[PDB]
């Protein structure tokens, strides 16, 4: 579901069931459902998750181990 | 005595150098793969680069800590 659609490519959404839409997707569960696949939509639009913001959700990656 | 102190540590960054991210320029994560420590977040990755990897620092003077061996 969409609202309150900004030219600046921003809105809030939120999803439902399909068609049992008396009742919708509890959104604790779709936090870590955004964390799962997360990497695949920056791509989807040559984004870079700071172009992707959540407001609740952000990148919790990247360790390096650049020496032997 | 005291120069070759210093000249010493302008080899040390010299040894640091040499590489495409260096070591100075980012932050050492916390312990859970995520944001960064302390005193890399209150201030910037090229001086906490200073407290701990060019030396590990002591609060004051009158306290001697670490002895840095590979520094010496």
């Amino acid at each position: 579901r969409v609202a309150n659609l900004k030219p600046r490519i921003s809105f809030n959404f939120f999803v439902t069931a399909p068609k049992n839409v008396s009742d919708i997707i509890p959104r604790t569960e779709v936090e870590k459902a955004i964390r799962m696949s997360r990497s695949r939509i920056n791509d989807a639009f040559r984004l870079n998750d700071n172009s992707l913001e959540f407001l609740g959700i952000q990148p919790t990656l990247g360790p390096p181990n650049q020496p032997p | 005595l005291y120069y070759n102190t210093i000249i010493s540590w302008i080899m040390w960054y010299l040894f640091n150098s040499f590489q495409e991210p260096l070591p100075w320029s980012d932050c050492p994560l916390n312990e859970n793969q995520t944001g960064y420590v302390d005193e890399c977040a209150r201030s910037s990755p090229v001086d906490y680069f200073w407290y701990r990897e060019t030396l590990n620092i002591s609060t004051s003077i009158s306290d001697s800590g670490s002895i840095q061996w590979w520094m010496l």
